[PDB]
């Protein structure tokens, strides 16, 4: 009942998780973790 | 490229949402549940006032901008050992600002005709008041994106003049004449938007 | 319906707005740095 | 020498071909008076009365074969001149 | 085994049978002839044409080519789009259908068609010169036709593959292999021979059998074909083709 | 093109006004007139002065050489590659380090082979070619051992990633140094090739060609070269570059190739080349086939700078300023040999 | 004697077989396809040009037919 | 009789009629704009000739002008929503040609005048191509005036 | 029984048409004009025979225009709700036909340019391809045209 | 007393199943041009064998046309709204198998371009992988006619 | 008596208005400030001299707190519908503006900063740049105070 | 006549306001903190004139925190739903320009750490510029807290 | 009477506090260990200095934990529909705040034990950043705190 | 998290200790870090599975 | 010559479609009872996806 805002409610929310949850993925998949001046030792 | 492909991907999500709901729209007799009338009879011109002058105003300036900086850094970049460029090539900022004078004129012109309603029933109450506001985004929308492309014409083409200038300074003659075009682009956005806000009245 | 129209205005003029801002926010983190100076 | 045969060839094969198949044509449609499974085109909008009138059609639209014929005939006749300018 | 003097001929008609059009036939012939009206001229004659070259060079397949498509158009009765009228429709007349408890449905009929439901009593029958003309017109042609053809088209494939197939015997006997015979072609021809000549009977006995009267509750060979491949077989529902085929 | 100018101009304004002004920057055709006119050095130091070029000579010996001549227009040449690649950004600034990364390989192949010998390192300093840089250490004071290089070049040096296939210590004493020079140049120069291509844009339009014509052109002058040295067939083909026309077709002729013929119905498959093969006089007072082929990459350095909104204008500007130092010194050796019948082995530019 | 390559051999050489002789009498029907192309483009193109041949001119008619004609004679062929 | 407010489509028609001309146009004097000034160095007696595409961007400009100012004066208060849509059809359609005309325009002319910068007789058969590039964006004009006067 | 201005559907259908056929055209151009400005200074002699492949683009907007004056010929509010959306399928269907075709006509264009600027003779072989992307336009008009008429 | 809207999921399905069929074949003639072009500037009598996969890039053409227009005539005022989800089912079906069809003859094609630059043999290798490829395509005519018929 | 949610758009207009010229002056400092840090190890002379960008940025911030406090202090919960919608449109407009500007600014302080740093002598005109920056943020400006009250 | 739902404004204003000042804190310390991590190696005693930007992030953790806690001040269920709209407003407009503040300054320290390597004098720089663009996180501030109370 | 879900928002608050703080000190820990990893070949006698970035990774996961914990403990089936709203706001806050937090640490922990690697004197700085960022995560500890018994 | 965290120091720890053997000890303490982070992630999934 | 067995199994992959194909095919009609039609979605869907 009511549910005309409240369904709005839910899509406010769950944009704000997307949006979290795409950045933390975009910055986690593509981590730059410096990897340098020993990887030729162990190729 | 990964941020603006997942800004893809959110676009393509928002189209297969799209027809998605288009189609399940006729599968499970949704009775013209989307009234487009109903739409537009419950909307209000607040909002098409507001945004024509806004926009004229956001798009006209952002153009000006993009103008300024590519004509500004192609002078500097190129007086560096030709210090003559800036003085026949510094007018190209003085035409974007034009643009964007062009663009507040046309700002104005709309800010003309606004005015409120507080009313309530949308019955044959402001007839005309969706006529108007209509015809003002309308003119918002014209005028701001044909200053953004003057804009952005006017300062790439200036950079190329700029530094076509290093080399000789006579050809700054028969180059300069480019930007009358983008002006009359300009100008062009100025008579359609007079012609939209020429015959139309809020009652 | 399926909605609430009188916020559903500011919904999508707010989603316009946020669209142009989005331009804005491409344009404006485009910006990127320079190297060593020439001397 | 003007118009050689080399360009001129075409004209006489599609002049003669054109000419074999609206004396057909024609044949089928004043013997046949064009029946419909052959020609199911007709141009009249009230035939109530009778079949007469439409027969009468029949007749009017196979005469419109003969100047086609006789003019195909008379370009194939130019198109052989053209060819014996050698 | 060479295969030139199979594909001399089998060559020819299924393209004929691909290409089923009358006049187009024709003036392929036309052009063929005209070739071979000027042979000892072009080969005293010097060009550059290369695909020309290849044409001339086997127009002995073209002219058989175009002999074989004029005739195969002459079956269809479609030379450019139409038919020859033999005048052999028999399948309406005035006072059948108005003694088929009807009358001036034409009055309506301004802006309805009106599809005659079969067995009038009289009329049917065999069409020799051909396809009846009459579908031509009517535009419910495209169920006729598409049965015809596909059918045709199936049988035509089956009996060309079966008997392709029987060189590889002749490979046998001649090579003195017979261990080719045992543990190979055999089976071969066993279960093509089921497979695709059950489906031929299939198709020649239903179209012996049945008539529209009969139309009610009549299968078709689709649903028995994967009812028995498939294993399932309902237990009612469905009428036999024919008793204990099962 | 479609991604550019809105986005070129912003970063790419400065150095596309500066390719263009500095190749304004080269001698006029009248500076040449006067350069071939004095006939002698001390005039060549005067209205060298009196150009774009020179007031350089300042400190010097007062004995001019040429010597001095190649060295004041190496020295122009890296002020002004120092100047653009000091102003630069990660893509063009990455482009340029590829620019670079040729006269890196060059240089350290001089660099080895000084310490597998017992010489001093402070001996190579001095020797090294302008551009060399080589600010980055473990390759210095290394004791004379080969697998301290060999570690201080796998770690330290930038192009250490072509070295992982030059491995093993072994290639260093058993395997000549030339030949390592040239897998290394083949490597470098596909890994290029693939950088080009990753950037789609008009930049990968105008290098894609160009590189294959130096992939063509070096297979060509290769196979030329190689009918008088111990080679194979199949280690032939393991060290032609895969970015070339040729890898489709027309480098298993040149595999084939034993003599100049096969080589010149190679450059008859290509009308492009064939007329670079027919200008090779090799007359006493005129061009030679190399001239030629130098003349064909002026021709797309010329195409490269009508284009501009790709980095192929700063490769272009590398190959005529190349040209153009070969040619001003060229014509100081034969103003101090006074040979004025041998003069013309120079290419002019602009 | 290789056992295992020879069985492997007649192996796929028998998949293979009856596989394609299903598919190939799967591709006969390229012919139904293709003699209904034949069909189709020759009454769509018939009732689109020289259908027009019907018009209610009593002279002009056959006049225009002319260049009607001509055109879809080079078109057809 | 007329709906409420029933002009809105052609309101919005004339606006997209004028502003999609602003892109292909504003595209089409950006190209040969900048391309004619990196020639204008090396030789400068074909400057004048190199100038043809530009004002041809403008020419489509002018057609977005043409559509634009037929749906303005048509613009009324007592609108059937019948010609609405046919304006909104028209400026749709004129604009997006005259955009794929102002692409074209475009990329051709600056090849065209580098090509033509490089050797001087291939200027005509450039203009013949870029011709071309109008009688594709007529073709758009057309359509427009088609729908403006149905 | 005819639900209201479904005429709105044909509007948009004969837009679309010209649109999709605009677009390939432009496609189509870019890329010819672009491989002919190059090469035309070394085999300027092909100049005559390049023109073969943009008047295909041409015949492509000739089909995006044909199809869109049909409509506009059929277009009416008082269709019997049977009429209109034919004129939009067939208006899709046309359009994007028309941008496949620019597709292919351009980039096969690019190749063959190239491929007739080393051999001569290859021409003959392109305009094969020429010839089959001109017969998949053909093939869009007759269903589209089908689909107008009934 | 049908449905309003009913004869569109005939209409529509036709136009689908054609706009697929030509995006495909365009997508064929594009990789054939272009390997065509790689082959015959080194291997001249290669010319009109490797014209042979251009007739092919037609066949999707030719299927989504009898698709096409058998929805087409089997159209109707009013539908039993049965057989017209048939011909949405049918076209789209039909229609993107020969898309996906397409795609693997254009690189296939490639395939045997490359192949053939050395060894001319390679040619009959080149056939039947190139046949291997429209079996999906007479596939996907097979089940979309068997729904237009069911 | 009021619909609802007045207030609500006029504080969105002070923090659209706020939000954007913080975007703009922080990437004016941003880039300048990268340009400064580097630059003056070989000119430190123009250290004193290069505060002209960043109190330029400052000013370009400064049109913040005069519209915003003007929302601020004049922002209440009895509105019309009417001054809510101008105080949230007259916000948008005039903060992007000053972020266009900003987005100017920083970038042509760098590029300055580098030009004066070879030589003294383009550091008038690239002043004369920055003014017109502010020029452009005072438009901005203007019109939020016409739309303050309008 | 105050909807329900009322705390979610204020809840959500806090909220978003000390994660954008947390996103802008990380920012500048990360990049800050990597400066003066590869800095220290070759000069330790400019680790006193380094982590200045370190404590004026702390001021900008401090901003977002007090406005966290001044927003929670004023919570409750039944809020008028008035004073909840300035305080998600504001909550989320404070601390988003406090992204660009923080933002900016992480970019000109990372600048100004290189700056100083090799000349001292760079410390008046550097300091000049970051006080100024913590001055706007302060410009942002006002607004923050006129609106927290208004 | 009680609106749905109105028990629930505090249960998504916790989920979220551990979803971003779990977030943040992984790709802290993965960040700084890798270094770490890197600096133990060349000196394996720091190693235990070096832990110490990665007890303060745990140390804010335990900040997530308290108001994991808490807010579990505040639960109940029949929540007033603010406190739910409150924890809400409050988990994902202090998650993502221990989020960013965690971002700085691991790459200024990288950075900073390259640097230690040659002078063990820089343990003091990358202390001082390092117990900063703590310090952020207890502010966003406090606020969630608050909320959550607000 | 947990798993992500641990994958990459490991990695780094494993290729570290093919140089130095002592390392191994401190890596798998690193690794212990993420796994008391997914003793967190139990502990309150416990906590809501008896709630 | 030996190498089109992989093709083979590529033409496997296509045989496969079409037995679903005609399964479905059969098993339609005009009036579905509204649960079968749902399993040839999933039917089609998942030995289509599984061919990919």
């Amino acid at each position: 009942l009511e549910y005309s805002v409240v369904f709005n409610l839910v899509l406010w929310i769950m944009i704000g998780l997307a949006l979290a949850v795409i950045i933390t993925s975009y910055n986690i998949w593509n981590m730059d973790p410096g990897y340098d001046s020993i990887i030729y030792r162990m190729t | 490229t990964g941020l603006e492909l997942l800004y893809l991907g959110i676009f393509v999500a928002f189209w297969a949402c799209m027809v998605v709901v288009g189609i399940c729209y006729t599968i499970f007799d949704l009775g013209f549940r989307f009234d487009v009338a109903w739409f537009l009879t419950e909307t209000s011109p607040f909002m098409w006032s507001n945004l024509g002058i806004g926009l004229a105003i956001s798009l006209s300036v952002v153009g000006a901008a993009w103008g300024i900086y590519i004509t500004g850094s192609s002078i500097i970049g190129g007086g560096v050992k030709a210090p003559r460029i800036k003085t026949k090539n510094l007018v190209s900022i003085i035409f974007c600002e034009a643009v964007a004078i062009y663009g507040i004129i046309m700002a104005i012109v709309i800010s003309n005709m606004a005015e409120p309603f507080s009313a309530t029933e949308p019955k044959a109450i402001g007839h005309r008041n969706y006529h108007a506001g209509y015809s003002m985004f309308g003119a918002g929308l014209t005028v701001g994106l044909s200053n953004l492309f003057c804009g952005v014409c006017v300062g790439i083409v200036g950079s190329g003049a700029a530094l076509a200038d290093a080399q000789n300074p006579s050809l700054f003659v028969k180059i300069l004449i480019v930007e009358i075009f983008g002006s009359a682009i300009g100008l062009f956005g100025v008579i359609v938007a007079i012609l939209q806000t020429s015959r139309v009245k809020m009652g | 319906g399926f909605f609430s129209p009188g916020i559903w205005m500011g919904l999508l003029t707010t989603l316009f707005m946020l669209f142009i801002f989005t331009y804005g926010l491409h344009m404006i983190l485009s910006l990127k740095t320079m190297d060593r100076f020439d001397d | 020498l003007c118009c050689g045969p080399k360009l001129a060839a075409c004209g006489i094969v599609l002049s003669a071909w054109g000419v074999i198949m609206l004396i057909m044509l024609g044949i089928f449609f004043n013997v046949h008076s064009a029946v419909l499974i052959e020609d199911v085109p007709f141009t009249e909008k009230d035939f109530e009365n009778g079949p007469q009138n439409i027969y009468n059609l029949y007749e009017q639209v196979s005469y419109n074969c003969f100047i086609a014929a006789g003019l195909y005939l008379l370009l194939g006749g130019f198109s052989f001149c053209q060819v014996r300018l050698n | 085994i060479n295969p030139a003097p199979y594909t001399v001929i089998t060559f020819p008609f299924l393209f004929a049978v691909m290409f089923g059009d009358f006049g187009h036939g024709i003036l392929m012939t036309l052009f063929a002839v005209w070739m071979v009206l000027r042979e000892s001229r072009i080969l005293s004659q010097k060009h550059e044409n290369e695909m020309f070259s290849m044409v001339f060079s086997g127009r002995y397949i073209i002219l058989l080519m175009g002999l074989f498509s004029i005739y195969t158009g002459l079956i269809y009765n479609d030379c450019f789009s139409k038919s020859l009228n033999i005048f052999g429709s028999s399948w309406s007349v005035r006072p059948m259908f108005t003694q088929g408890n009807w009358t001036e449905e034409t009055l309506l009929g301004s802006s309805v068609l009106q599809l005659n439901p079969a067995i009038p009593g009289v009329f049917g029958g065999p069409y020799p010169f051909g396809i009846d003309p009459i579908w031509n017109i009517a535009t419910n042609k495209l169920t006729f036709l598409n049965s015809f053809k596909m059918k045709m088209s199936v049988i035509l494939g089956i009996i060309h593959m079966l008997f392709g197939v029987s060189l590889s015997l002749f490979n046998h006997i001649y090579f003195k292999k017979p261990l080719n015979i045992y543990f190979g072609f055999i089976p071969e021809i066993i279960f093509m021979s089921s497979l695709f000549g059950y489906l031929v009977i299939l198709i020649f006995y239903k179209w012996t059998a049945y008539d529209a009267h009969s139309s009610r509750n009549a299968p078709s060979l689709l649903i028995h074909f994967i009812n028995m491949f498939l294993f399932s077989y309902p237990e009612s529902g469905n009428a036999m083709l024919y008793s204990g085929q099962k | 093109s479609f991604f550019p100018e809105l986005y070129f101009n912003v970063d790419n304004g400065y150095l596309e006004g500066l390719v263009r002004g500095l190749k304004a920057g080269v001698l006029s055709q009248a500076d040449y007139l006067n350069l071939v006119q004095c006939e002698t050095l001390e005039d060549l130091k005067l209205h060298l002065q009196s150009t774009d070029y020179g007031n350089f000579l300042a400190n010097e010996a007062s004995p001019l050489t040429v010597s001095v001549i190649d060295d004041k227009l190496k020295e122009k040449m890296v002020v002004e590659f120092r100047h653009m690649r000091n102003h630069a950004y990660e893509p063009l600034a990455s482009f340029l380090d590829f620019i670079t990364y040729s006269y890196m390989i060059d240089n350290v192949i001089l660099l080895i082979t000084g310490t597998l010998h017992q010489r001093s390192i402070a001996e190579l300093v001095p020797k090294c070619h302008p551009l060399g840089s080589f600010e980055q250490m473990e390759a210095v004071n290394i004791a004379q051992t080969p697998a301290e290089l060999y570690n201080a070049i796998l770690v330290d040096t930038p192009l250490a990633a072509f070295f992982q296939d030059c491995i093993s210590e072994q290639d260093l004493d058993e395997m000549n140094i030339e030949i390592i020079r040239n897998t290394l140049y083949k490597a470098y120069l596909e890994s290029f090739y693939k950088f080009c291509t990753l950037l789609g844009g008009t930049t990968a339009d105008a290098m894609c060609p160009i590189l294959e014509f130096e992939a063509d052109r070096r297979a060509f002058i290769i196979t030329i070269n190689s009918f008088g040295t111990e080679l194979s067939k199949e280690d032939r083909a393991k060290l032609f570059p895969h970015c070339g026309r040729l890898y489709p077709e027309g480098l298993a002729q040149l595999a084939r190739a034993d003599d100049y013929e096969q080589v010149k119905n190679v450059a008859d498959y290509y009308p492009e080349y064939k007329l670079l093969f027919e200008g090779a006089g090799s007359n006493p007072g005129d061009k030679t086939l190399e001239d030629r082929f130098f003349e064909h990459e002026v021709k797309l350095n010329k195409l490269a700078f009508l284009n501009q909104f790709h980095f192929g204008v700063f490769y272009a500007f590398v190959k005529l300023k190349e040209q153009e130092c070969r040619n001003i010194v060229w014509i100081a050796e034969c103003i101090a040999q006074r040979h004025r019948a041998k003069i013309d082995n120079y290419i002019p530019i602009f | 004697f290789d056992f295992g390559d020879t069985m492997v051999h007649q192996a796929i050489h028998t998949i293979e077989y009856c596989l394609g002789c299903i598919s190939n009498t799967a591709s006969y029907l390229r012919l139904w396809a293709l003699s209904l192309a034949h069909a189709q483009l020759s009454e769509v193109l018939w009732t689109m040009v020289i259908h027009i041949g019907l018009h209610v001119r009593s002279l002009a008619g056959g006049l225009g037919l002319f260049f009607i004609f001509a055109a879809f004679a080079t078109l057809t062929v | 009789n007329n709906p409420e407010y029933s002009s809105f489509f052609g309101v919005m028609g004339a606006s997209s009629a004028m502003v999609f001309s602003a892109m292909g146009a504003a595209y089409g004097t950006a190209k040969s704009g900048t391309g004619i000034a990196a020639m204008s160095v090396m030789r400068p007696e074909l400057i004048m000739k190199s100038i043809i595409p530009v004002v041809m961007a403008g020419i489509i400009a002018i057609y977005g002008l043409v559509v634009a100012v037929l749906i303005a004066n048509s613009l009324t208060d007592g609108i059937t929503l019948y010609r609405s849509f046919l304006q909104l059809g028209a400026g749709l359609s004129v604009g997006l040609s005259g955009l794929a005309a102002g692409f074209a325009i475009g990329i051709v002319g600056d090849a065209g005048v580098r090509g033509t910068a490089q050797q001087p007789r291939l200027f005509v058969g450039m203009i013949l191509i870029l011709i071309f590039a109008e009688v594709l964006g007529l073709y758009g004009l057309i359509v427009a005036l088609i729908l403006s006067t149905k």
